[PDB]
């Protein structure tokens, strides 16, 4: 083995604890997208960390696209230093990591028709629809995507060590379906 | 005069194809569309 | 002609000593020119399969009226 | 430097003119001054800003793309005129 | 769903474009109703099909449906690629099983006979002419 | 109709100085000007739509974006733009509205 998943997104939803005016902050405000006939949200990006923030108007703002903890934490407490810039009283408050988004690389094929037929409570692969296989993992609750080249997905959890643990489940099972 | 009592009709004509290709277009032959009709 | 549609969906030439030997129906494909218009009030703006039919033995639809002897041999057709 | 300019600035003053020329003359003051409105405008005529209208802005992670359609652009003391144009622009 | 189903118990083969030729569920619904029928088929308790299927719709020989089946399965030995769908390695399999011998279709002909990009097929006809050594089976 | 953006262009300012002038330094009647705003703009909006010919392209960083009231807004940081020659430029900024 040796090999590490590498975190890939972090979705996180930060509570400022207020309430928003939308053409006054989209049109006070540098860096940002809002649009009410497609999205009632404003998209604001920030450089350092390169992330995304959707903010809406009941002050509920989600803070998704860094690839770490701190990273997400920091810029939301940036997007949180930004509205309160503007000139609301917003406040950095209910920091709750929602997804954690990882991939990895195990270097061999993988039979993804066997591993369907054995794992058939967990798998569902449909290649005419999806070449990938999409295997439900019950402990911890983690959602996988095994592909033909040896890609592996990790998504739906909550902390890193679902990610590992969810990796070093799934690890003898990938290497019992090999080809080369 | 005796010429006029010579009139005939055209017979039915049997396609010679592989029939496969005729089958084919029977049922289902991923091909919709292509025709405006009832469409609304 | 005379055809046969099998359950997988292959349909090839059917004989009628098959016919007896897989309790089938010698039938032949119906087809037909179908025609369709719309009209919006006299402002105006497909081969279908409808059946199968029986056809007899002997007859010019089916194959063994053009046979001859020895094909009759070769099909297993009394003469 | 642009004698298309030149010509698109000739035909808007030549037509801003014989199109006011009626609303001067409804309000009953002289032709001699929509001829010095003419003469003074020509005389006045003798910071990098973009005036237009978009169609479509896509955005792809961090790449921006902006088809535009008729507008006049001030650059470096320069001006253009153009009917089309594709702004890819990167985001950091 | 349900003629799907009724279509993979008895070991047919019908593809998604065929019952969706039919009838018009959108697809994406149709894919999550087929999704939790199959569960519910769950809780109450193969593409070599298609070649056949195929080969009716250009009317090819035996040799070549065999030959066909034959480059299915090695093809589906040799990996590379996978499948990309299965429908396209049947496409492509039954183009290399047909430009083996003369009986001519070219590209045109049945990629709009069986409802295939052509791109696709020439994509497919790259790689499966790179692994052309392994596929004869005389 | 007829947007009154083109008016802050060069052209633009240059016939507002112009109206501003008659009125200010003489006894021009005022409103009227307004009115040789509104045929400026439709004038302007008409002869942009049928005699242009360039296609211009610009390419560079994005500093700033914004939209608001069909209003696209761009802040652009050394970009080249090309004439159907190459101009660099330091910083650009674009303003465009809604063409529907």
């Amino acid at each position: 083995s040796g090999i590490v998943p590498t975190l890939q997104n972090i979705v996180a939803t930060v509570t400022l604890g207020c309430r928003l005016d939308l053409k006054t902050v989209a049109l006070h405000a540098r860096n940002a997208e809002y649009n009410p006939k497609r999205f009632a949200a404003v998209i604001m990006r920030i450089r350092e960390p390169k992330t995304t923030a959707l903010i809406f108007a009941s002050g509920k703002m989600v803070v998704t696209g860094a690839k770490s903890e701190d990273d997400s934490k920091l810029a939301s407490r940036k997007y949180a230093r930004i509205i309160q810039k503007i000139g609301f009283a917003a406040k950095f408050t209910d920091f709750k990591i929602q997804n954690i988004v990882g991939s990895c690389d195990v270097k061999f094929p993988i039979r993804l028709e066997g591993l369907a037929f054995s794992h058939g409570t967990f798998s569902s692969y449909e290649p005419e629809l999806f070449p990938g296989l999409i295997y439900r993992m019950v402990k911890p609750k983690i959602v996988l995507l095994i592909f033909v080249s040896g890609k592996i997905v990790l998504t739906g959890a909550k902390q890193r060590e679902e990610i590992y643990q969810a990796f070093e489940a799934i690890y003898p099972v990938l290497s019992e379906f090999r080809k080369m | 005069r005796n010429i006029v009592k010579l009139n005939n009709k055209e017979r039915i004509t049997t396609l010679d194809e592989t029939v496969g290709v005729t089958m084919s277009h029977t049922g289902m032959s991923m091909r919709s569309d292509n025709s405006n009709f009832l469409k609304v | 002609k005379p055809m046969v549609n099998e359950s997988d969906g292959v349909t090839h030439a059917l004989y009628p000593q098959e016919a007896r030997l897989r309790n089938l129906t010698y039938s032949s494909g119906l087809f037909v020119d179908v025609k369709k218009r719309t009209y919006e009030l006299k402002y105006e703006l497909g081969k279908v399969f409808i059946g199968r039919l029986p056809i007899m033995l002997r007859s010019k639809n089916c194959y063994l009226s053009e046979a001859t002897e020895s094909d009759l041999y070769k099909l297993k057709e009394c003469p | 430097s642009n004698a298309e300019a030149s010509r698109v600035y000739e035909i808007i003053v030549e037509s801003v003119v014989n199109e006011v020329r009626e609303d001067f003359e409804n309000a009953g003051i002289d032709e001699q001054t929509l001829q010095d409105l003419k003469n003074i405008w020509q005389k006045k005529l003798t910071e990098n800003l973009m005036l237009c209208l978009y169609d479509k802005v896509t955005r792809t992670k961090a790449r921006w793309k902006c088809s535009l359609k008729d507008g006049v652009v001030t650059i470096n003391r320069n001006d253009y005129t153009f009917q089309k144009a594709q702004v890819e622009a990167e985001w950091v | 769903a349900s003629i799907l189903i009724g279509c993979r118990r008895a070991e047919v083969a019908r593809t998604f474009k065929e019952i969706q030729s039919l009838i018009h569920v959108k697809t994406k619904e149709f894919g999550k109703t087929l999704n939790i029928m199959k569960n519910i088929l769950r809780g109450k308790s193969q593409n070599l099909t298609y070649i056949p299927r195929f080969c009716s719709h250009l009317g090819l020989p035996m040799q070549v449906t065999t030959s066909a089946e034959y480059t299915a399965k090695k093809c589906k030995e040799i990996k590379e690629i996978a499948g990309k769908s299965p429908i396209t390695i049947a496409v492509v399999s039954i183009y290399l099983n047909i430009l083996l011998f003369q009986i001519p279709i070219t590209a045109a002909k049945v990629g709009q006979t069986l409802q295939v990009t052509e791109g696709t097929i020439k994509s497919g006809y790259k790689i499966l002419y790179e692994h052309r050594d392994k596929l004869v089976d005389p | 109709g007829y947007y009154e953006l083109y008016r802050r262009s060069t052209i633009g300012n240059s016939l507002v100085d112009a109206l501003d002038t008659l009125i200010s330094d003489g006894r021009i009647e005022a409103s009227l000007a307004m009115r040789v705003l509104e045929t400026f703009d439709k004038v302007v909006a008409e002869t942009l739509k049928d005699n242009t010919q360039s296609k211009l392209t610009v390419k560079g960083n994005l500093d700033t974006y914004g939209f608001c009231d069909d209003v696209w807004t761009f802040i652009v940081k050394n970009c080249q733009v090309t004439v159907e020659s190459v101009i660099s430029v330091d910083k650009l900024r674009i303003v465009a509205c809604n063409s529907k």
